[PDB]
RNA sequence: GAAUGCCGGCAUGAGUAACGAUAAAGAGGGUGAGAAUCCCUCUCGCCGUAAGCCCAAGGGUUCCUACGCAAUGGUCGUCAGCGUAGGGUUAGGCGGGACCUAAGGUGAAGCCGAAAGGCGUAGCCGAAGGGCAGCCGGUUAAUAUUCCGGCCCUUCCCGCAGGUGCGAUGGGGGGACGCUCUAGGCUAGGGGGACCGGAGCCAUGGACGAGCCCGGCCAGAAGCGCAGGGUGGGAGGUAGGCAAAUCCGCCUCCCAACAAGCUCUGCGUGGUGGGGAAGCCCGUACGGGUGACAACCCCCCGAAGCCAGGGAGCCAAGAAAAGCCUCUAAGCACAACCUGCGGGAACCCGUACCGCAAACCGACACAGGUGGGCGGGUGCAAGAGCACUCAGGCGCGCGGGAGAACCCUCGCCAAGGAACUCUGCAAGUUGGCCCCGUAACUUCGGGAGAAGGGGUGCUCCCUGGGGUGAUGAGCCCCGGGGAGCCGCAGUGAACAGGCUCUGGCGACUGUUUACCAAAAACACAGCUCUCUGCGAACUCGUAAGAGGAGGUAUAGGGAGCGACGCUUGCCCGGUGCCGGAAGGUCAAGGGGAGGGGUGCAAGCCCCGAACCGAAGCCCCGGUGAACGGCGGCCGUAACUAUAACGGUCCUAAGGUAGCGAAAUUCCUUGUCGGGUAAGUUCCGACCUGCACGAAAAGCGUAACGACCGGAGCGCUGUCUCGGCGAGGG
RNA sequence: GAGCUAGCCCUGGCCAGGGUGAAGCUGGGGUGAGACCCAGUGGAGGCCCGAACCGGUGGGGGAUGCAAACCCCUCGGAUGA
RNA sequence: UGGUUCGUGGAGCCAUGGGGGAAUCUGGGCGGACCACCGCCUAAGGCUAAGUACUCCGGGUGACCGAUAGCGCACCAGUAC
RNA sequence: UGGGAGAGGGUGGUGGAAUUCCCGGAGUAGCGGUGAAAUGCGCAGAUACCGGGAGGAACGCCGAUGGCGAAGGCAGCCACCUGGUCCACCCGUGACGCUGAGGCGCGAAAGCGUGGGGAGCAAACCGGAUUAGAUACCCGGGUAGUCCACGCCCUAAACG
């Protein structure tokens, strides 16, 4: 049966991308939590 | 008149399609007019406002001239009576002698070859738009503005007709198809004659298909719902609504007058 | 020492279930220390509209080669999609970007929002939509429309050559479009050949023969040829395409009325270029050589593909922008632009491998899921079905024996056929084509495949039509008629409805509880009520704003019923709604009679009664396809019985038509009849309706239903009543 | 967080092969002209059968499964909501 | 209406959103409704270190821990998953 | 050939009296109804008076015991189209005539389908009065219907 994860680099990068997080003020604060705790990947590595 | 169907299959015994014989042999439309894409939509900023609207055949909007005073005193000859899917009323082409091409609402009796003139002149017979300060009392008229220089806003649907009953100074009273006697300005333009194709009521959709093809999605009865969404909804088998018939937002839907009573346009209204 | 406590370790179950589709294995020869599992050969089996090839996503070294087997592989392992190391992805023409725009997003101008932020015509972003220039072979272990070979093309930049008023984000043409059904000519693909070329082979009884088997193509500029698409041409006037305009549009006269001509495609032909089987010999895991001066010819079927913007019909009425052409304005007419010929320049990213799967998503080498294209041959009427089989790829990563019970899956059965049982649940019968042949009823279409029957193979003869070859042979389609043969059986295997009567409910096609409910539930056309005069009513939002709708009473919203036929009676006392500038009550405000507190005083500050004060509520009317409701008792007619009738109490009024033990009836298996031998179910009636009833509609209604209930015929392991046999455990 | 799922917008694609034979049109009959009735063409439909496809009706298996929704036989739709 | 202990309480004072709406020292505010006396300041413009709070970093100390503790990590950790 | 009469029929246009509703002016204690009253309307200002607007159905006098048509039926007026009928001439055709089973056409009112229109009248229906009772005759209201376009009904005291 069709499961929940049907990958797409386009949807992943337009949704959880850095340029999508820097626009919204909620997403800008998302990067503050990841930098101050020290995440190695602030945004999901999309290729 | 319309043509019925033999019941070769079900939903055809009742389905009746209109008469397409008055349409001239001009099935494809004319470009340089209608280059607008109809913005097919159902919501404003995503959230649905008008419920049960969707589907529907793809259409193209034909830009219609409602400002007939742009070419006052300039005659125009019709050469095509076309079908407009954005309207119940048919349309007609206007090949002006000036050279401009424009779509106009096609009233009844407007045949090919007849020419149409606009302005305070242009005698009384179909198509000729005149301001209400010059149209004779007791005549059939349509495409009426309510306020000057704003465009035709009254009696644009099929078969509708407006009749002049009197005069009040610079204002002229009108008998609208709903029966309202509204006092509109005399300088408001109006096109004589009845809109025609009065047989739009006489058609029968036959099945649910034509509703979906027109774009009307299924209308869910409010009693089949549940109390969180609709007031009528809930209870056991076939709730007899148990309260005054209301709408999903709580307001009553049977006999509650909703116009504003403090409206400044109420002093130009007489009847129902 | 305990909290179904937290973390870690090891037991029990236990050498038990399982080892992941029943598509299937066996032998011989190699390597190796170790082979059922790796390599090679032979035999066997499976898929073959895939279980085979080619793309787009996603995955991101998995590809190739050398060396390995500690871990991964449901066993082994010398193997690998695993470990170590090296190599491999080459583009002006393929795809994407220095091209365009749609939904949507962003957003200068402008509007809004306590802040964050939100809307927003123009502009921009935004794509398997438009536009654009490459086809065929060869090489590597791994790449190729990318490298090589042949042939053909596209942009710019600079020069001479010939022409012209050139000339833009601006104007106009064009780009430009639906669904169904189809004509003409071609191509892909395929069938045949007594024609051509082939190593070879006569086997086991016969056959040296028009014998068997294999193969008889691909691309290809310019001209040609065939088919097809787009297009009229002048001459005036002109107030319109938001400046100008010879372009476009509109009016008039002329010749075309054609596709003649001018263009643009497709296909065939074409200088030249390439491929080239089966069999045998080799040694690769795989390629090579030869067969090879290889032939490369003729018929037939022939598309859903090409000419493409073809044609006809229909209504539900079928994107935008740029590339291209034309027009002109500032400018410039030593410029610039068009055609043609040279020389030069042509960037950035991907190309490997998987890709109905062991590499994507499902924790797994998971029987699940995944978009497009090719998808051969024969037979069954056909077809992408079904059975077998080319090319290709596999035997699904535990096996060997045995032949218990028991379970799954499958086959057969005496005699009876529903007695089993909630129910023929399951299973079984029928089953495809052709020809007879059909009922009540009905909305005249249907019901209809009704039901129910007959023919179906092969051989011989006579014979009719088409289509392609010329008005003939061959080839390919359908027939018609007459003789005869075999078997139990002729859609001989596979795929390919059991039927009839009636009732409930819903008109019908559909839709839904992903993962227990596909239904009488939802929806549907259709009917009614009600709101709504356009800055509409209503919805979302604090607002701007947007939907409605670039709609305008034949339109839009809400509510109810839910096709169609006949109908929807009474109550407006209560509630809702509608209409009522009277009256009562009614808060802030006006108003100050009068009174108070302070001071020596003017003054200052409080209360503060009549009187005028809106909406609402009360009051008066109307409204039930609005919320809702729609009685009881007693007595009377000449066999009894009953009550057409009369009287009385109360409510605002006191169920009409139609139906009725019902999806509604408790008593109740009401009672009569029909069915059965036997009928708490079923059907037709009576009415005593606990507790039907007219739009939460009433009564019927042809057709339809994987809905529900009852009966019957054919049929069977469903049962008396079980027995046996196969495969997987 | 709408890569599952529900609806809608923009743009593309897919539905083999058989039947049924509406309207229209041509010819004939017919009338004063029609209406209308026969053939022939025609190819309509939320039409019939049935694969891909989309579902998930009935039964059996499965139940620490191949599977946290599966498999076999059967079944509904398959030019349209 | 908010703030202050202040919740309408006799509700002042300090800010205000709405309506009306003056004066320049014999002018105004306050001293908890209001009035008189007596006293305190002189509003509707603004600037200002010091002393005060905190620990990403460095140092010192510890009747603080010692790999199931101590920060989530003494170890290439906000990693693998 | 030449004239005539006629409410013959179909379409379009158009006029006035009156009813009803609305707006305005002015006016007060009732109006209405019947054999009699009552329901009802009326201090929230009605009936009656005047002015203006709206809308529909019928056409007063002429108008008749009249006319026209096969029948049902047909009345303000104008215009268009087309029936039928009468008179004078003796011209033409030369019996071409009469009736008519079946068929076809028309066919009042009421009724049915779709849509419009709806002033008045008015089945069903509410209320008052009458009567012993009154599902009625009388009175206050009131829907379908009366009208129009098309389609269907196709009956009758369709009666000379
Ligand atoms: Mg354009
Ligand atoms: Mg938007
Ligand atoms: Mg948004
Ligand atoms: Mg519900
Ligand atoms: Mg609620
Ligand atoms: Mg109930
Ligand atoms: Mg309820
Ligand atoms: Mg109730
Ligand atoms: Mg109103
Ligand atoms: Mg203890
Ligand atoms: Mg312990
Ligand atoms: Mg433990
Ligand atoms: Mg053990
Ligand atoms: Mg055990
Ligand atoms: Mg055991
Ligand atoms: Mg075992
Ligand atoms: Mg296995
Ligand atoms: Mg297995
Ligand atoms: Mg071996
Ligand atoms: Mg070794
Ligand atoms: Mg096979
Ligand atoms: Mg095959
Ligand atoms: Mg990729
Ligand atoms: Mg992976
Ligand atoms: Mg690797
Ligand atoms: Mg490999
Ligand atoms: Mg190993
Ligand atoms: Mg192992
Ligand atoms: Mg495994
Ligand atoms: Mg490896
Ligand atoms: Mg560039
Ligand atoms: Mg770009
Ligand atoms: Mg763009
Ligand atoms: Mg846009
Ligand atoms: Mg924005
Ligand atoms: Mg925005
Ligand atoms: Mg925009
Ligand atoms: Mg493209
Ligand atoms: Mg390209
Ligand atoms: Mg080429
Ligand atoms: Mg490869
Ligand atoms: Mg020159
Ligand atoms: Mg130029
Ligand atoms: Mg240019
Ligand atoms: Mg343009
Ligand atoms: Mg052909
Ligand atoms: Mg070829
Ligand atoms: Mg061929
Ligand atoms: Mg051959
Ligand atoms: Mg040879
Ligand atoms: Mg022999
Ligand atoms: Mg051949
Ligand atoms: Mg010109
Ligand atoms: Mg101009
Ligand atoms: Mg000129
Ligand atoms: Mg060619
Ligand atoms: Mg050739
Ligand atoms: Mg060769
Ligand atoms: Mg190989
Ligand atoms: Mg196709
Ligand atoms: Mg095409
Ligand atoms: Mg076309
Ligand atoms: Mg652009
Ligand atoms: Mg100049
Ligand atoms: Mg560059
Ligand atoms: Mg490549
Ligand atoms: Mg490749
Ligand atoms: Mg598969
Ligand atoms: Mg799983
Ligand atoms: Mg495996
Ligand atoms: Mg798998
Ligand atoms: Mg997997
Ligand atoms: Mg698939
Ligand atoms: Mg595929
Ligand atoms: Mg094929
Ligand atoms: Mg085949
Ligand atoms: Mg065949
Ligand atoms: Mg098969
Ligand atoms: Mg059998
Ligand atoms: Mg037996
Ligand atoms: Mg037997
Ligand atoms: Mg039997
Ligand atoms: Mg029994
Ligand atoms: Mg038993
Ligand atoms: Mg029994
Ligand atoms: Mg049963
Ligand atoms: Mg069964
Ligand atoms: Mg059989
Ligand atoms: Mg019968
Ligand atoms: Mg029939
Ligand atoms: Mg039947
Ligand atoms: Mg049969
Ligand atoms: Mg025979
Ligand atoms: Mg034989
Ligand atoms: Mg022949
Ligand atoms: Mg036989
Ligand atoms: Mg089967
Ligand atoms: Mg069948
Ligand atoms: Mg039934
Ligand atoms: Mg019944
Ligand atoms: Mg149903
Ligand atoms: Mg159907
Ligand atoms: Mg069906
Ligand atoms: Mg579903
Ligand atoms: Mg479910
Ligand atoms: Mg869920
Ligand atoms: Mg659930
Ligand atoms: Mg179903
Ligand atoms: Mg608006
Ligand atoms: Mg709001
Ligand atoms: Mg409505
Ligand atoms: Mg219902
Ligand atoms: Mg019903
Ligand atoms: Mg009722
Ligand atoms: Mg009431
Ligand atoms: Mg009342
Ligand atoms: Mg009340
Ligand atoms: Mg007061
Ligand atoms: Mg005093
Ligand atoms: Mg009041
Ligand atoms: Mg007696
Ligand atoms: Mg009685
Ligand atoms: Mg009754
Ligand atoms: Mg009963
Ligand atoms: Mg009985
Ligand atoms: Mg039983
Ligand atoms: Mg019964
Ligand atoms: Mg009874
Ligand atoms: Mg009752
Ligand atoms: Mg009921
Ligand atoms: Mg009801
Ligand atoms: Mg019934
Ligand atoms: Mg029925
Ligand atoms: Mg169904
Ligand atoms: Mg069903
Ligand atoms: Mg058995
Ligand atoms: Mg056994
Ligand atoms: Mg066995
Ligand atoms: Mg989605
Ligand atoms: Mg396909
Ligand atoms: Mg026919
Ligand atoms: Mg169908
Ligand atoms: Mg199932
Ligand atoms: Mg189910
Ligand atoms: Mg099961
Ligand atoms: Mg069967
Ligand atoms: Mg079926
Ligand atoms: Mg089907
Ligand atoms: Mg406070
Ligand atoms: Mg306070
Ligand atoms: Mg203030
Ligand atoms: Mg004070
Ligand atoms: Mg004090
Ligand atoms: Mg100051
Ligand atoms: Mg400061
Ligand atoms: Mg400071
Ligand atoms: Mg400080
Ligand atoms: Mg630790
Ligand atoms: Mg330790
Ligand atoms: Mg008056
Ligand atoms: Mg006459
Ligand atoms: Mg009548
Ligand atoms: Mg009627
Ligand atoms: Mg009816
Ligand atoms: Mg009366
Ligand atoms: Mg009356
Ligand atoms: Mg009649
Ligand atoms: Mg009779």
């Amino acid at each position: 049966m069709k499961r929940t994860w049907q990958p797409n680099r386009r949807k992943r990068a337009k949704t959880h991308g850095f340029r999508a997080r820097m626009r919204t003020p909620g997403g800008r604060k998302v990067l503050k939590r990841r930098r101050q705790k020290g995440r190695w990947r602030l945004t999901p590595a999309v290729r | 008149a319309v043509k019925k169907f033999k019941p070769y299959t079900p939903s055809r015994r009742f389905m009746t399609v209109a008469d397409f014989s008055e349409i001239t042999k001009t099935e494809p439309e004319k470009s340089l007019v209608k280059p607008l894409k109809k913005t097919g939509g159902r919501n404003n900023q995503g959230r649905i406002t008008v419920r049960f609207r969707g589907g529907g055949h793809k259409r193209l909007y034909r830009i219609i001239d409602f400002k007939r005073w742009d070419k006052v005193g300039i005659p125009a000859k019709v050469a095509a009576i076309e079908y407009d899917p954005n309207r119940s009323a048919r349309i007609a082409l206007l090949h002006y002698v000036d050279g401009e091409k424009r779509y106009i609402i096609a009233p009844d009796g407007l045949q090919v070859g007849q020419q149409v003139v606009a302005g305070p002149d242009a005698p009384i017979q179909v198509g000729n738009a005149l301001p209400l300060r010059f149209i004779p009392v007791g005549t059939v008229v349509h495409a009426v503005e309510l306020e000057p220089k704003k465009g035709a806003k009254l009696a644009r649907a099929a078969g509708t007709s407006a009749q002049i009953q009197g005069r009040e100074g610079d204002y002229v009273i009108l008998r609208l198809p709903s029966g309202e006697l509204r006092k509109v300005h005399g300088e408001c333009y109006a096109t004589v004659g009845a809109v025609g194709n009065a047989d739009h009521k006489n058609i029968v959709l036959g099945k649910a298909g034509r509703s979906r093809w027109l774009g009307r999605r299924p209308h869910v009865r409010g009693a089949a719902m549940n109390p969180v969404d609709h007031p009528h909804g809930g209870g056991e088998g076939r709730a007899p609504r148990g309260r005054p018939p209301a709408s999903p937002w709580g307001w009553q839907t049977k006999g509650l007058k909703t116009r504003k009573r403090r409206k400044p346009s109420s002093r130009f209204i007489i009847a129902r």
